RNA sequence: CACCCUCGA
């Protein structure tokens, strides 16, 4: 899932990398 | 010297022209454009500027 | 080889599209056909649309109405999405007046003898308690798509609110060909035309009024000189 | 223009100004990226005109410390084991060790997988270097970007050159008047907006007790209430339309830090900058011709590219020398008819249509009777105050939607010698037209060259019309296959897509997370910068792409479809490459940018014509196309331009005269602007004269 | 040896610069000989001595330059340089 | 055509119209007509129709680089707020459509009308006044739907195929037609070689003369030809009489065929033959299946196998180094040539790899636009990229934008890409203001005589011949044979002259003097014209746009001035080469020159370098003093060899440069006299100008060259 | 729905075979809609008669000369090809050309059964030479639009006989573009131009008229649906 | 109108 974190939609991405830390 | 102050160095060339007491033949492309004469060139040279049309002699009745 | 006459039948997919076999074709006639039908039906079907609308608490559209969650622009947006048909080819008058608190849709409106909604299940506003939505929609009949008729063109003053007008009933028509490229002395091309409606017609009625179309338009080419 | 405008505005970093250096002292060494600026000022987001180099973005994940320099985090490897430990160092701090790339192979441990990796080094060096070597690495790869660079989906296979454009343009986009999330996004879309400011977000958790247009009531959890209001239709700086609508209903449950609301160029929360359009790459009849653009008109009937404009207009009344300038509806020689749709006051009313020239607002000013003309008097004895009326400018036409008026008399506080101060504001619903500039992502730009009706449209097999050619010739040379790749994915998350499951995942998507195997039709997908999908993934997905409500798949494993002419009916010879773009609406509208001048101010001193539309001014036919004239011979017409159509007192008045008379055009005379060189070169103490043929000074 | 000549290409370039010395002279000669024309039609209700009117058949609401530019073309024409 | 808004119109022509408003009875006196227009009533559009009627119109885009900037059109009334342009004109205005904006100037005067219409319609101006060669062509979309029309397909349906065993000839169609109803039916292809029997279309001269020959061929007359349907729909839009041309119709191939149009056909031809050729150009780049996609861009097969060698040969220095074998500094140019030699492996490898379905190449190859490297970038690698001090990066950008770029990647490529385009800003301002300088130095250069008399000319090498006795076509002749004008009668080894004194050396009569055996032309320069002010037709030779001898009054020194200054936005010796030519400065180069012709003196060491010449005719030494940092020219020495590089005892002439670099104009001067300086300026600057891929003609060169040297010094009172 | 007024159909003659017609001004974008429709009718669906076979005496296998003759015997296809005919019977028609002696072989000189026209009797054929002789078989048919000779394979016996191509359709090339005309206000109306090319069988205004009457019946088939509503 | 900013081909 991509920006789990305000209760945005579900955008899906293709990532292959974490992210450690949010912008 | 007007098509010269118009190029570069103005300062530097109208002084000189005000020494030289130098006269501008209004003459040229450039200084004819500045005062709004007709261009020497082109249809502005003298052998079509003056030109006369005349109708042949042919003519409709009426 | 020489003609038979073309045969023209339906066949019925759902209550809104239909699918027409033309059949038997000059070779590559088919793919024509199917365009210049096309292009007849997706531009001069007569349709009934809305040509203006009127609020009461309202002057223009970049404004608001106490108790509704959608602004007037959306509220437009959400009613040119109205399929109507009409039978007086005259301007008519529709009326709705709701109270909240509540959902407004297309069922809410009544509509004068000669008009009626398709779609009475098509969302408009949300009320909430302080909620009132009182409304008039002019019809009228035409085809295709004008842009909404100025104030300063028509004679209509500030409380009218003119609206974009798509006539056309047709919603989607694409074609397919079968040909018979049997390396003989009989060749030929079966058309399959498909229609999709939005309630306002029947696909056969949309084909129908293109049919008549043309036919009076292509009369032009037998008058001599 | 639109929130992500705004927000790389407040995110700018400007070489220019006190204390740092002038433009004319700033070499190409000043303005080139240079390898400090990894992680800290994005190298891509920068002007292309005269200021390039001069202004930056801050990259994305980059911090000011107190001190003044641009810190930016690493995560710091411990044993050649990456960590969670994340420290933000400085320029001079960063080059005192040496960190590795973000995409580096890792265990999921921590360990590196391969023993030599990518690795950054002081002074700008890159180069491999064993895993044992390196001290910290990279947060995350989209590290170096900036927020609208960040934004360019497949932007790993852009040029720096069409991507520059395309985040520059971004910041160009227009409000639309409904806007739509891109199915093809990179999942910057959600923080840009949000952190833009230009949506309404819930400070605390709470329940929506009652929700309006108007705006929106939430009741916390612990008793109180919160009220967030929306602005509606307001006029941003640039025009555009800043407009709020909620998003929740009534009752609905909402966390802390939720969109409950979001403004233009935003859906539920991501910025919507332009709208997904059904896209066909193949040249159609040179309407298209090396970057113009075609269009259906169903983007002119549904509204697809519709955009809000709100302009302002303004007038003051005045102390004359006089008298004092009032504002009246009683205005002389005017007719009853154009003063119809103003009030007792002279104002227009609200909702009334005005075209160009028509009044607002009716003030007229006392005019002394020293100044008239012989003409004007005869005039006025052949049959005291003029006409200083508000008019709309040429070119302005829209609802009007708002009034405000400022009285000296009534409390208002107004500059000295004012009395009243009427402002006007005036909407206009601005459909796509011809001409108006159309971009997406990756700098590819075009104007509208033709709106075709939606039947000549080449349209898909299943009869739906596609919405945008794009020529095919303007494709290759720019280097931006970000497009097509995104083409590509935009049809597969319009479709949707089913990945064969059984017999094991496919060799192909096994990198892929189990999510995205299967996916609905009008789903929305991220492609991370430097990250994200891959071409193969992307073959693999246009093979399992889903059918339609037909059951047919419309669209090839290469990503073409066949296509129908809609003029003709025949289908077209070949397959073409058919998807769906993000296409945004510019800032760069024929509505706009027209402009036509007869006559019109003149400036007094040079006594030429004025400038720019505003002013209603005229072209300036500079330098070199006097030389343009000169080389073609035109001489009579390059006379007429600098003579009777300029700064010719007399001659351009007997051109009026000549035209509306039917004569022929009278001799041009002297330009009024060399009498005033002559004047100042008499003021700098030289005496220049005019000589006739015999020798005569003339005067 | 062409396609007719439409709109403003008409008369054809290339044949009145037969008639003619250079591109240059030709300007001259059409504008001249359009004042003329221009001061006919506005000299017809008044006065003598009025320039020498449309000499080719003029068509409905066609242009002064084009009139004398056809004339050029058919030969009707003088000159003095 | 070009096609204006109403809005527009009506506010440009506003007094027009208020004019027939008031003649027409619309309105009652002037001023209310005014105060119509001025409220846009619908009366007007009629009206302001019969106004604009046949009223020319002039287009401008900046910059106006050229003359070409500005042309006149026909105004059309559109509805809308765009101004329409034709398509062909956007390479004169160098016109893309992403939001470029034009200026309309209305004619008033009759004169300026005229001026207009006669000396600025774009249809007169179809040719660049710089080169000769046509600008207004199909350029893009256009030449691609014709290449693929004019293409042979060996296995496309409806092919010809000859008779044997029980069916006769399959494919021989007796009408064009016949061959347009069978590819309606869908058995033929346009692009199918057939035989078809044409009666409207002129054979080529080739065959022409043996199937008739005593007479030309006749419209009506009928005649075998084994061509494609497309080629024949292709031979219909060019004028009827035309030889029939089987070719493909490449860029180079359409711009050859327009040429000869121009230079045969009149004006009018070309400009109606260029409108039917755009029309059936974009119809079949329509469908011509050209469509960009992923799959398209093929990727060499070998890509890794091709890659892994030269990160290989990268490494192979690090421990040459290591070991302090190889210097820091010569590594990398070690490693550019490692990679160098990659580009250019794996563009062969592309090569061969693309399929010629692939519709890049169809773009690429047919002429349109774009280079192979640029397809090389796009599915080869990008390669090196150089950082902003100027050599090329010791690691090279191994993935292509279709695989995609590493984050140092693309950072690493942004160098780059920023300093191109600053760099190219800063080009542009130095270009311009060269163009100004050379605009001011020339602006009164204007043709006042028609012939000088003067014999003074210049010899041009028409060609060289080779040993073995074929003669080679001089790269130069394009810039300094044609549109010139003989000053030496053309002279073959018989008696007979090929060209005459004072013809226009065009096409044919310069391949009559090269089938002839003659090498050398001795043509009218504008150097040599010996006029009081102005210049001399003769020695100006042909009017590039024009296509025929100069008429007089036309400024030809602005048109130089603006030839030369057009290309200058495209350098790199470079643009300050080209800067240090036309200020007459000291430079760089500083080579030396020999004063007196005689024996030379290699007196060459490593401390210094002196050479010395011994006059070859009386005189005494010549010394010099030079750096041994310098490098001697391979003279074309008395022995015929042109690799002789300068040693002692060669017999130099006198002005004969010594060592390599540039030589001193203002030494030429004094030395070898006027000619001879003005000689070297014009092709020193071509060589900057050729050796960029600009073909500007030596004409415009020498009317600037002729401007420097007009002024003499005073010794003595 | 209500009406759309003033389309207007005029004719220019460029030759007495060769007409452009006009058709102005129609709605957007009718023009395009009708133009391809007409052309392929006209193409297609006008009924003609062409021969589809002839059988040359002395020509079993070799296809490539006959002696005594100028032309080789794809040339003598060709000519024949061009040969413009109409016929009454639906059936088959079977003509005969026969020739001896130097001379000139034209279309006047074939012998037409009852039932069959020729409408070009000079059309030359071939020369022949001294002593030359020239004896062929042509099969006439009825048909409409073009066939190719392939799938007239058949129509050849194996003992001489040649399938040609036949052109039935009696028109022969037709072209069309469409421009912009405005009629009040707006320029968005169509204006259709045709260019019709045909023999002499027919002249340009019938062959439309065939054309216009078969769209008519075609249309037609969609008319006979509902009936419902549109200008006139 | 003087400077200033941001931007477009």
């Amino acid at each position: 899932s991509n920006n789990s974190v305000p209760g945005a939609p579900n955008r899906v991405s293709f990532a292959k990398l974490r992210e450690p830390l949010e912008v | 010297w007007l098509s010269a102050a118009s190029f570069q160095e103005t300062t530097r060339v109208l002084t000189d022209a005000a020494i030289n007491c130098r006269s501008d033949k209004l003459n040229g492309l450039k200084e004819n454009v500045i005062i709004g004469k007709l261009i020497p060139a082109g249809t502005g040279i003298n052998r079509y500027r003056n030109i006369a049309v005349q109708p042949t002699e042919e003519a409709r009745a009426a | 080889l020489i003609s038979q006459r073309p045969t023209l039948s339906e066949d019925v997919l759902t209550d809104n599209r239909s699918q027409f076999v033309i059949e038997p074709l000059e070779p590559g006639f088919g793919y024509t056909l199917g365009n210049s039908l096309r292009r007849t039906l997706l531009s001069s079907i007569p349709g009934a649309a809305v040509t203006s609308i009127r609020i009461d608490g309202v002057l223009h559209e970049f404004t608001t109405v106490p108790g509704v969650k959608e602004d007037v622009t959306e509220i437009i947006l959400n009613l040119k999405s109205l399929v109507v048909s009409s039978e007086e080819d005259e301007p008519v008058t529709m009326y709705l007046r709701k109270q909240g608190p509540g959902e407004v849709t297309a069922g809410d409106i009544v509509p004068p003898a000669g008009v009626t909604v398709h779609n009475p299940g098509m969302h408009i506003a949300t009320l909430n308690d302080k909620g009132k939505l009182e409304v008039e929609l002019v019809v009228e009949r035409g085809r295709g798509y004008v842009p909404a008729v100025q104030n300063r063109a028509s004679g209509a003053e500030i409380g009218r609110i003119p609206v974009d007008s798509i006539y056309s009933p047709v919603l989607k028509v694409t074609y397919k060909v079968d040909a018979t490229r049997v390396e003989q002395r009989t060749d030929f091309d079966k058309l399959i035309l498909d229609v999709e409606t939005k309630n306002s017609i029947s696909p056969r009625d949309a084909l129908a009024s293109a049919g008549k179309t043309l036919v009076e338009l292509f009369g032009l080419a037998r008058e001599l000189n | 223009n639109n929130p992500l405008s705004g927000l790389t505005h407040k995110r700018r970093l400007s070489a220019l100004g006190p204390g740092g250096l002038s433009r004319e002292r700033a070499g190409l060494e000043v303005r080139d990226v240079h390898p400090s600026h990894y992680g800290r000022m994005c190298p891509i987001e920068t002007p292309e005109g005269p200021n390039i180099g001069l202004i930056g973005s801050l990259s994305v994940y980059a911090r000011v410390n107190p001190f003044g320099f641009i810190e930016t985090p690493y995560r710091k490897v411990v044993d050649g084991v990456v960590s969670d430990e994340i420290v933000y160092l400085t320029a001079d701090e960063e080059d005192r060790h040496v960190v590795a790339q973000a995409n580096s192979p890792i265990d999921a441990d921590g360990r590196f997988v391969e023993p030599r990796v990518l690795v950054r080094r002081k002074a700008g060096e890159v180069e491999y270097v064993p895993s044992s070597e390196v001290d910290y690495m990279d947060v995350s790869p989209r590290q170096m970007v900036s927020v609208a660079t960040a934004m360019i989906p497949f932007l790993e296979h852009d040029d720096a050159n069409r991507a520059l454009m395309g985040a520059n343009m971004q910041r160009q986009a227009v409000p639309l008047v409904r806007s739509e999330a891109p199915l093809v996004g990179t999942g910057m879309e959600l923080r840009a907006a949000i952190d833009a400011g230009d949506v309404v977000v819930a400070e605390e958790s709470g329940v929506i007790e009652e929700v309006s247009a108007d705006y929106i009531t939430v009741m916390h959890d612990n008793g109180t209430r919160r009220t967030y209001r929306m602005r509606k239709f307001a006029r941003s700086n640039h025009g555009t339309c800043a407009n709020q609508c909620p998003i929740v209903d009534a009752g609905d449950r909402v966390e802390a830090g939720q969109v409950i609301a979001d403004g233009p160029c935003t859906d539920d929360g991501e910025m919507a900058l332009g709208k997904n359009l059904l896209v066909a790459i193949m040249p159609w009849e040179g309407h298209n011709y090396e970057d113009a653009i075609i269009l259906s008109n169903r983007l002119v009937e549904e509204d697809v590219l519709t955009s809000i404009h709100i302009e302002e207009h303004e007038i003051d009344a005045r102390d004359t020398k006089l008298g004092a300038e009032e504002i009246t509806r009683d205005i002389p020689n005017i007719s009853d008819e154009v003063l119809a749709d103003l009030d007792e006051r002279g104002i227009v009313r609200i909702g009334a249509e005005v075209r160009d020239g028509d009044i607002l607002v009716g003030k007229v000013t006392p005019k002394g009777e020293t100044e008239l003309t012989p003409e004007e008097r005869l005039l006025r004895a052949i049959f005291e105050v003029r006409d200083t009326s508000l008019k709309v400018p040429h070119g302005e036409s829209g609802k009007v939607i708002g009034i405000r008026v400022f009285s000296r008399e009534d409390e208002d506080e107004l500059p000295a010698g004012v009395n009243e101060l009427v402002r006007v504001y005036v909407a206009q619903k601005r459909k796509i037209s011809d001409g108006d500039k159309l971009a997406g992502r990756h700098g590819n730009k075009g104007v509208i060259g033709k709106i075709l009706p939606v039947e000549d449209m080449p349209f898909l097999a299943d009869g739906t019309p596609v919405d945008i050619i794009l020529n095919t010739h303007g494709v290759p040379r720019r280097m931006n296959i970000g497009q097509i790749l995104e083409t590509h994915l935009g049809w597969c998350a319009h479709s949707g897509w089913k990945v064969d499951a059984a017999k094991g995942v496919p060799d192909w998507a096994a990198r892929l997370p189990d999510e995205l195997l299967e996916a609905q039709p009008n789903a929305i997908v991220s492609t991370p910068v430097f990250d994200g999908a891959q071409e193969a993934e992307l073959q693999g997905l246009l093979s399992c792409t889903l059918p339609n409500r037909d059951g047919d798949v419309l669209v090839d494993a290469d990503g073409k479809a066949m296509l129908f002419d809609g003029r003709s009916g025949e289908p077209f010879p070949y397959p073409v490459t058919v998807g769906y773009m993000y296409i945004m609406k510019l800032h760069h509208l024929v509505d706009d940018k027209i402009h036509a001048r007869s006559t019109g101010p003149y400036s007094m001193i040079t006594q030429q014509p004025l400038g720019g539309k505003a002013q209603f001014g005229g072209q300036r036919f500079g330098e070199m196309e006097c030389w343009a004239m000169q080389a073609y011979g035109a001489a009579y017409t390059l006379q007429e331009l600098l003579t009777i159509k300029s700064d010719d007192t007399v001659g351009r008045v007997k051109v009026y005269e000549a035209i509306v008379k039917g004569e022929n055009i009278p001799e041009p005379g002297i330009p009024e602007s060399f009498k005033v060189l002559l004047k100042e070169l008499q003021s700098l103490c030289l005496n220049v004269e005019v000589l006739s043929s015999d020798g005569a000074a003339i005067e | 040896g062409y396609d007719t000549p439409l709109g403003i290409t008409n008369p054809p370039i290339d044949e009145l610069l037969d008639r003619v010395s250079s591109k240059y002279a030709l300007v001259i000669y059409a504008a001249k000989r359009a004042r003329q024309i221009n001061d006919y039609y506005n000299q017809l209700g008044e006065g003598i001595l009025e320039y020498v009117g449309p000499l080719v058949e003029p068509g409905l609401q066609e242009k002064p330059l084009s009139i004398a530019l056809r004339e050029i073309h058919a030969d009707l024409l003088e000159h003095t340089e | 055509q070009c096609g204006l808004p109403k809005l527009m119109a009506l506010e440009l022509f506003k007094p027009f119209v208020m004019k027939r408003l008031v003649d027409l009875n619309h309105a009652q006196n002037i001023k209310s007509a005014k105060r119509m227009v001025e409220r846009q009533r619908p009366q007007v559009w009629d009206v302001l129709e019969e106004v604009i009627a046949e009223h020319p119109v002039l287009l401008n885009r900046a910059p106006t680089l050229h003359r070409l900037g500005i042309q006149a059109f026909e105004p059309m009334l559109v509805e809308g707020k765009a101004i329409q342009l034709h398509p062909l004109v956007c390479e004169a205005f160098n016109a893309d459509f992403d939001g470029d904006q034009m200026a309309v100037h209305l004619p008033l005067s009759a004169e300026a009308q005229a001026e207009a219409r006669i000396l600025m319609l774009s249809s007169n101006n179809i040719l660049s006044p710089a080169s000769g060669r046509p600008l207004a062509m199909p350029r893009l979309d256009m030449v691609t739907g014709l290449y693929y029309l004019t293409t042979e397909v060996p296995g496309d349906t409806g092919e010809y195929q000859p008779a044997s065993g029980d069916h006769p000839e399959t494919g021989v169609y007796s009408s064009p037609a016949e061959a347009i109803m069978a590819a309606d039916r869908g058995v033929l292809s346009v692009r199918a070689k057939i035989k078809v029997r044409l009666t409207q279309l002129r054979p080529p001269v080739e065959i022409e003369a043996e199937l008739f020959g005593h007479s030309g061929w006749q419209p009506g007359d009928a005649w075998m030809a084994e061509t494609t349907l497309g080629r024949v729909m292709f031979n219909e839009l060019l004028p009827l009489g035309y030889p029939f041309v089987n070719k493909q119709m490449h860029k180079k191939v359409q711009a050859a065929i327009i040429n000869d149009l121009a230079e045969r056909y009149p004006m009018i031809v070309v400009a109606q033959t260029v409108d039917k050729l755009k029309d059936a150009g974009f119809y079949w780049a329509t469908r011509s299946g050209v469509t960009v996609s992923m799959a398209d861009v093929l990727v060499p097969p070998r890509k890794k196998e091709i890659l892994d060698h030269y990160e290989e040969r990268a490494d192979k220095v690090e421990k040459q180094f290591q070991r302090g074998a190889l210097n820091h500094d010569e590594r990398n140019e070690a490693l550019v040539e490692i990679w160098k030699e990659a580009t250019d492996e794996v563009g062969q490898a592309l090569r061969e790899h693309y399929p010629d379905d692939n519709p890049i190449i169809t773009i690429v190859d047919s002429g349109a636009t774009g280079n192979f490297t640029q397809t090389r970038t796009l599915a080869g690698m990008k390669g090196l990229v150089t950082n902003p001090k100027g050599e090329f990066i010791p690691r090279p950008v191994k993935s292509s934008f279709r695989e995609g770029l590493t984050v140092l990647e693309y950072f690493i490529n942004t160098h780059g890409a920023r300093k191109g385009l600053a760099d190219t800003a800063l080009r542009t301002a130095d270009s311009g203001y060269l163009t100004r300088r050379l605009v001011d130095v020339s602006q009164d250069v204007i043709v006042r005589e028609h012939d000088c008399q003067t014999e003074r000319g210049i010899v041009v090498e028409l060609a060289e011949r080779a040993p073995d006795g074929t003669l080679i076509r001089d790269p130069y002749i394009e810039t300094s044979a044609y549109a010139r004008t003989l000053g030496t009668d053309a002279v073959d080894e018989a008696g007979n002259v090929i060209v005459e004194r004072g013809q226009d050396l065009g096409d044919p009569e310069i391949d009559a003097l090269l089938a002839a055996g003659i090498t050398q032309v001795k043509v009218r320069s504008v150097l040599t014209c010996a006029t009081s002010t102005g210049v001399c037709a003769t020695c100006y030779g042909r009017s590039m746009a024009t296509g025929k001898l100069v008429d007089i009054g036309e400024a030809v020194g602005i048109v130089a001035a603006q030839s030369i200054g057009e290309p200058g936005t495209q350098l790199t010796g470079g643009l300050p080469r080209v800067q240090e030519l036309f200020e007459a400065r000291v430079p760089r180069g500083k080579a030396p020159i020999a004063d007196v012709t005689g024996r030379v003196r290699l007196e060459d060491g490593e401390r210094f370098y002196k050479i010395t010449i011994v006059p070859d005719d009386g005189g005494e030494e010549v010394v010099y003093d030079k750096i041994s940092k310098r490098q001697r020219l391979r003279v074309f020495k008395h022995e015929d060899g042109s690799e002789r590089v300068l040693s002692d005892g060669d017999h130099v002439e006198v002005g004969q440069q010594l060592m390599e670099g540039s030589a001193d104009p203002h030494e030429v001067l004094r030395v070898q006299g006027p000619r001879e300086v003005q000689i070297h300026l014009v092709r020193e600057v071509q060589e900057v100008y050729r050796a960029q891929g600009v073909s500007i003609h030596d004409k415009h060169i020498e009317v600037i060259v002729r401007q420097m040297l007009r002024r003499v010094t005073i010794i003595d009172s």
